[PDB]
């Protein structure tokens, strides 16, 4: 019974996924959007969602982890705020990858007022 | 580069059953030495009602194979915290660091929960009280046993029945417990 | 692998100029029988019809 | 009654099993004396559900400009093609093409859906009658193309055209242009 928890940037361009243990310090298994699809149009994908978390269940299976709580954030602070489109496609993925699933948070870095948004408004 | 890194275990705090958590693998025996390992309530004691809370626990050496961990306090998730805060609930936030028992320095945050839109005037009474009430928690009872109280739900419920009379308190929690000293 | 399912049901239809519909077939071709997984069909689709997928894992989103 | 309908009254459909599960229900394998049904496709949509498959792979080999009325001739090289095909590749003809129309049928196909912001098709999953319609057509596609110009026989390029689509033999144009549209779909999912 190894215990291990997965760490999902997602963001309107991007979902990069990394695995640790619970102590955080050490990763197990990584890959973003572009690790494995070429396309950067494709990369915040819930089918390359859905590619990675088959790319790293595999990788989890070698490395003898069978389970993994999510800690699913989006850039947040003085960006974009809530999680992306990747997040649940990964941990469905993962699901079906028979890797089992306990918590799952959303911990995204949310400022109460931090640095000055950038932002343009309309533009 | 993975074989070669060996594996460890952990160990709860002795207040705390002296629970397992989980194993944690690293190249070294003193690469596990301050690695802070985040866990709930509810899985250090196999019980699902304790979930919204996850544990701080910080290594403090490791014994053979095992992982002794120290409890740094706690933290309400996030997503709980924004789920209890709703409208015309003027939650009563605070900041307090208090000496238990044993000589420990906790910077607790209490906060509290109205059922209306509570008064401001009413708001700084709570707090004072909160902050008194939770000075005499930690002056009276030491760190485990206030700990446990404050991690497990026992100060919410103390603050709810000292500080209810100035008004009525929707909800009360300690959404931060962060440790200082020991 | 290449499961498949079979149309029980019609929701409508998706796309701009009509096209394909939404279809919530049952998954009765593979280890994954018992599943029904919503999937946009092209073409004149019909109930009963055994769709066979190339993945039968993803589904598609609600409409 | 009936009177055991083989095909030209060489080929009975009646002992053939079909291979792809979802195109049995659209496939027909119904005994017609005939292949000159003249169907009935403006009662309702999808009336081809009950009419014969070799009248409808003669019917869609009139893609050329001057094969327009001439059922015929597509009913010539559909009884040539099937003589090759049972001779060279002794099987079921029927059989073997229905392996073919199984094997070249486009499984899946992508479509535009203006969702998420983007001019973008999706991938979808095909219709079963779809499916059957863009089998026939590139059958028919592959034939033409084999027959025009060429030294060999219309029914003859037929027959190389179903046997390449039926043996899974990768040099088909059929399976090509099924394989081509699959990948467009795969970069598009
Ligand atoms: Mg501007």
């Amino acid at each position: 019974m190894k215990w291990a928890v997965a760490h999902i940037k997602s963001s309107f361009n991007n979902t990069i996924i990394t695995v640790t243990d619970i102590t955080g310090a050490e990763t197990i298994a990584k890959s973003s959007g572009g690790m494995v699809v070429k396309a950067a149009r494709d990369e915040s994908s819930p089918y390359t969602a859905m590619q990675m978390a088959g790319q790293l269940a595999d990788q989890l299976k070698d490395k003898g982890i069978n389970g993994i709580h999510i800690r699913v954030r989006a850039p947040g602070g003085n960006k974009q705020r809530s999680p992306g489109p990747g997040a649940q496609a990964a941990i469905r993925a993962f699901a079906r990858a028979g890797i089992r699933i306990g918590r799952i948070e959303d911990v995204t870095p949310v400022p109460h007022d931090g640095t000055r948004p950038k932002g343009g408004r309309r533009v | 580069g993975w074989k070669s890194k060996e594996w460890y275990n952990i160990e709860a705090p002795v207040y705390l059953n002296r629970a397992i958590v989980g194993n944690t693998m690293a190249g070294d025996p003193s690469l596990l030495v301050g690695r802070n390992v985040e866990t709930t309530v509810g899985e250090l004691t196999n019980d699902m009602t304790k979930n919204n809370t996850k544990v701080i626990l910080r290594i403090n050496n490791v014994v053979g194979d095992i992982a002794t961990t120290d409890l740094m306090g706690h933290e309400l998730t996030t997503d709980y915290i924004r789920s209890i805060v709703k409208r015309q609930t003027s939650r009563i936030d605070a900041n307090v660091d208090v000496k238990t028992k044993d000589g420990y320095v906790i910077r607790v945050k209490p906060t509290c929960f109205t059922i209306k839109r509570a008064r401001s005037s009413q708001m700084q009474a709570i707090r004072e009280m909160m902050v008194e009430i939770v000075k005499k928690r930690a002056a009276e009872s030491d760190f485990e046993t206030f700990m446990q109280e404050a991690i497990l739900g026992r100060l919410s419920a103390a603050i709810y029945r000292q500080a209810k009379f100035i008004y009525p308190l929707r909800r009360v929690e300690i959404r931060k417990t962060e440790v200082e000293t020991i | 692998g290449g499961f498949a399912a079979e149309v029980i049901d019609v929701i409508g239809n998706t796309g701009m100029h009509g096209e394909a519909s939404q279809i919530q077939c049952r998954v009765l071709e593979g280890r994954d029988k018992g599943r029904v997984i919503t999937r946009n069909c092209v073409g004149p689709v019909r109930i009963g019809d055994i769709l066979m997928l190339l993945e039968t894992s993803r589904e598609a989103k609600k409409l | 009654m009936i009177f055991l309908y083989k095909i030209f009254g060489k080929w009975d459909p009646t002992e053939v099993e079909v291979k792809d599960l979802g195109i049995k229900r659209y496939v027909s394998l119904t005994p017609v004396i005939v292949p000159h049904s003249s169907g009935k496709h403006a009662r309702q949509q999808f009336n081809k559900s009950e009419i014969s498959i070799v009248e409808r792979l003669a019917n869609n080999l009139m893609r050329t400009e001057t094969n327009t009325g001439k059922k015929q001739v597509t009913l010539r090289a559909v009884e040539e093609a099937f003589d090759i095909v049972n001779k060279k590749t002794k099987q079921n003809p029927i059989q073997v093409l229905v392996d073919a129309i199984a094997n070249a049928g486009p499984r899946e196909e992508v479509v535009r859906l203006k969702y998420g912001g983007i001019s973008v098709p999706k991938a979808v999953d095909t219709a079963p009658q779809r499916r059957v319609d863009t089998a026939l057509r590139y059958i028919s596609m592959g034939t033409n193309a084999a027959a025009f110009k060429s030294k060999r026989s219309v029914a003859e390029c037929l027959a190389t055209e179903l046997i390449g689509a039926a043996n899974r033999d990768t040099k088909s144009f059929s399976i090509n242009r099924k394989d081509a549209k699959e990948r467009v779909a795969k970069a598009a999912r």
